[PDB]
């Protein structure tokens, strides 16, 4: 209950790029996770989507060239090599990782993002019913 | 900089679902049809706090306490816990009565 | 008495704001704690957007 | 058999077979990474025809690469399976080598009798798989920079140990025309329609009870009568 | 749910 | 520099009824509508212009008054409209006779007129009609008057031909951020515009041209729409 | 002045009811297929009950017809139907407000192809053949108002139209189906709430946008 957002966000962003390069069962067990992380705390989903790049049709061409300018002027600023998580800036990086996972090959990856598309519905999981899946396991799982 | 504690929603008691966030007593009377000094006496025959609410007491008292309200009599529980013709017949024979009367 | 807007917020913090504290002499003058150190301290007959 | 369906009966057990096969298994063998290479060019071709992302492709692209130039500081996170088996500066870079003619159970009985050749020849096949698959899928993924940086920094270590291939060159001018034209805007993932407000239907327009509550008005009604015409021819 | 359907019947 | 909400799924804005009488909303009260409950003889039947004009005029009143039909596409055009969507809008028609009728914003009209008149005298008579889910009345009957039911903080407009026009989307943002607008539409087949002159403010206009009193509600609602950017 | 198909080059605004239904039938005289007035019929003919509403078609033309930009003049009315037959209403009309005077109307029509008054000097509801692209405009932006398709501000889409383009909208009028159509001929799609809307609303939503964007 002590832990700071930029903490959360921090471990967020490694084990997104840890997606990114990961085979899927490790996929299938860390996924729930980031949903619990930001279940638990709220603020991440800044970082899962930053609102203020969506266009309203409701609005002056003033406040569209303005985002165009923010949008050619954007630069991602996480850096992966910093040790301290709480100076690591992971609160202004998305998961493009996460992005990518959506468009996975397997099927029930490709549900298990989709809960990530889909709103927030629920709020626990237990990851020690989605831990144990190995390549074995799986496969008699598909078999029958 | 960690702490670390020791939930659930709304469960299932004998076909009759049940919330977690109110105490226990409104909770075994929300349960169909027992009362409340009844909840009052099997919780603290299980003696826990009366002030908690549902989304405590782990699985092992909780079935402590299933087991107690579902078999009573192995608990000393007391007893004071548990919980058309004619009218077609009148109306043809006062009718036909009455109406002779008025005949007559 | 006024209790449907805050009478005057207080931004420009970054991260979990969690403690806070007046100071005896001055009744205007807020010291406040956030979460990733940086105690602000603020002046309510300012703007308050920003700490002094 | 249709691979580009999304779930099929017999491909999927197949892909995450193959999967394991591109995983798990470790890389002492010139063998073994021709077999790593010929299960590459089968999953690009099964993504020709289906164009979905591998992520254990894109690390075993990783794993191949930095286990032909191990001959340590600049990729430690990848725990090879090798260490022995480096090229050195001995390469000939001649275009009349050895392509990737794929004769596979010949070239698989051969190849512990292993040749630079053949070893600069599975590394050319890789190559050009990996140009082909980068061009198909992982431009269109949106991940794409983080995807393609640690494959980036392994071509410019190749470059600046090498200066001699083209391929990885033009592979390093391909993806830098990539990062170029892409625009990397931050996720929005999390926006949904608003609902709307609740509808409801209207309703408009036993027969024992009815018939009960029938005979109790009939006995009502005719008892009161009876009762005020009696009074009357009393009175 | 309903979405410009008219209604139902008896 | 401005954190999320915690919550981002969406949930459906509250109903507005009569009884709150804060919330920033707009009105239609569809007055000096024609519905009148007859009883030929075994049955009753909501009095319609077209189909019986020989007992229309044994009561002597006028086949052009009798006219329900554009009341009836008055609420369906209402009642589609986004805004209702959004439940930023509730009804009252305001029958000739003198009713109230409260029609919440939750009701799924029938469309075809035949059940639209078994429906209206349904109400005329049994004066509550509710759900098939029955846990709430959509048609209420109420009592007069509509500034004792409207909120406190509100505006009342007729839509008169003869006033100047004026751009709604103008006259919605000109309002206050918690003076809701109320709209006197004649839903009357053709007559005089000057029947709610001790209960409005004033009169507006909305084209040169006159119109069908469906167009001039969708003119409205669809620039207050636009003015409240939906 | 009165437009017409005949002149393609003024500015003006196409609907489109695709897919209307406006079906008919002899019972011993001619009616309308009405969706309450009969099932027993529907059943025996085999069609589905939920289809064949001129209700709805009637709502359309009346919202349409009396919005002031009709009054105006700078509109015309093309109805596809269920069927395949073109049917076309000039800005000159008007509809009955009832429903069964527009369903003897439209029988009328069905059975005397051609419809002309007692001025008798321009008819006013001509059954054509299709396709429509013979009778549209040169210069024509083909849109269908789809609800899976992106939103949009009707009053930046007809500023961010040409200067003498006509634009032709396309409404599906059925009650359950899918938006493909017109597919073969539409250049876009475009949608218009995040919100599910009807066939009135839309009309009446567009007819509005394009008020307030020509200033009428």
């Amino acid at each position: 209950t002590h832990l700071s957002a930029h903490l959360v966000a921090s471990f967020i962003k490694k084990l997104a790029r840890l997606t990114l390069e990961s085979p899927p069962s490790a996929i299938v067990t860390v996924i729930p996770f980031i949903y619990n992380l930001i279940r638990k705390h709220p603020n991440c989903m800044i970082m899962l989507h930053n609102p203020a790049f969506i266009s309203n049709p409701f609005q002056t061409p003033d406040q569209v060239a303005n985002l165009k300018t923010l949008k050619e002027n954007y630069v991602d600023p996480f850096d992966v090599h910093e040790s301290d998580p709480e100076l690591t800036h992971a609160l202004d990086s998305s998961l493009w990782e996460l992005a990518s996972l959506m468009e996975h090959y397997h099927p029930n990856v490709a549900t298990l993002a989709k809960i990530f598309a889909q709103p927030f519905k629920k709020l626990s999981y237990n990851m020690e019913d989605f831990l144990d899946w190995n390549y074995d396991s799986l496969l008699n799982a598909e078999s029958s | 900089s960690l702490v670390v504690q020791e939930f659930q929603h709304i469960l299932r008691l004998l076909n009759t679902n049940v919330d977690g966030n109110i105490k226990i007593v409104y909770a075994l009377t929300t349960i169909k049809g027992v009362g409340r000094r009844y909840s009052n006496l099997v919780c603290k025959k299980a003696d826990v706090d009366l002030h908690k609410r549902a989304g405590e007491l782990t699985q092992e008292e909780l079935e402590r306490i299933v087991q107690i309200m579902q078999n009573p009599t192995h608990y000393k529980i007391p007893a004071w816990f548990l919980n058309h013709t004619l009218a077609n017949n009148v109306e043809s024979k006062l009718r036909d009565d009455l109406e002779r009367l008025k005949k007559i | 008495s006024n209790a449907y807007e805050p009478q005057l917020e207080l931004t420009g913090a970054t991260d979990y704001v969690r403690t806070l504290s007046f100071i005896p002499a001055a009744p205007h003058l807020v010291a406040t704690g956030s979460y990733d150190g940086l105690i602000r301290l603020y002046d309510t007959r300012s703007s308050g957007s920003t700490p002094i | 058999f249709s691979t580009s369906d999304q779930y099929h009966l017999v491909i999927t057990p197949a892909l995450i077979l193959m999967s394991q096969f591109l995983e798990q298994i470790k890389f002492n063998s010139l063998k073994r990474i021709a077999f790593g290479a010929v299960l590459v060019r089968i999953v690009s071709q099964y993504q020709r025809i289906s164009k979905r992302y591998i992520p254990e492709v894109v690390y075993f692209f990783q794993k191949i690469l930095l286990t032909f130039i191990v001959e340590p500081l600049d990729f430690e996170n990848i725990r090879l399976d090798s260490y022995e088996l480096g090229l050195p500066l001995d390469v000939d870079f001649t275009k009349k080598r050895s392509t990737i003619i794929p004769l596979h159970t010949l070239s698989t009985m051969d190849t512990e009798a292993h040749p630079v050749d053949q070893c600069v020849s599975v590394l050319l096949n890789v190559m050009e798989s990996l140009d082909a698959t980068i061009s198909t899928v992982w431009k269109s993924l949106p991940a794409f920079n983080e995807i393609i940086l640690p494959i980036q920094q392994l071509l410019s270590a190749y470059t600046s140990k090498y200066s001699d291939f083209e391929k990885p060159r033009n592979i390093l001018n391909k993806v830098e025309k990539l990062t170029k034209f892409t625009e990397h805007i931050p996720l929005a993932l999390q926006n949904h329609k608003p609902v709307s407000i609740p509808t409801h239907a209207p309703k408009y327009e036993d027969r024992t009870r009815s018939e009960i509550n029938k005979m109790k008005a009939q006995l009502k009604k005719e008892r009161k009568f009876t009762m005020k015409e009696i009074r009357k021819d009393a009175k | 749910t309903d979405r410009f359907k008219g209604d139902d019947d008896i | 520099q401005k954190a999320l909400p915690a919550s981002l799924v969406p949930q459906a804005p509250p109903v507005l009824t009569s009884k709150d009488k804060i919330t920033k909303r707009m009105i239609v009260v569809l007055a000096m509508a024609s519905l009148e409950t007859h009883k030929i003889s075994d049955k009753y039947v909501l009095l319609n212009c077209d189909d019986h004009q020989g007992l229309l005029k044994k009561m002597g009143r006028d086949i052009s008054e009798a006219r329900p039909d554009i009341t009836h596409q008055c609420l369906l055009t209402l009642l589609d409209s986004p805004i209702n969507k959004a439940g930023k809008l509730q009804v009252y028609i305001q029958t000739s006779r003198g009713i109230l009728i409260e029609v919440n914003p939750t009701v799924r009209i029938p469309r075809t007129f035949k059940r639209f008149s078994g429906l209206m005298v349904q109400l005329l008579h049994k004066l509550s009609i509710r759900s098939v889910n029955s846990e709430e009345k959509l048609l209420k009957v109420i009592k007069n008057p509509i500034t004792d039911h409207l909120p406190t903080k509100c505006r009342k407009v007729t839509l008169s031909f003869d006033a100047p026009v004026i751009r709604v989307q103008d006259y919605i943002e000109k309002l206050d951020d918690d003076e809701s607008i109320c709209v006197f539409v004649g839903a009357m087949a053709r007559g005089k515009d000057n029947f709610a002159d001790e209960y409005v403010d004033e009169k507006v206009g909305l084209s040169n041209y006159p119109l069908s009193a469906s167009v001039a509600c969708s003119k409205f609602c669809h620039g207050a729409e636009d003015a409240w950017n939906i």
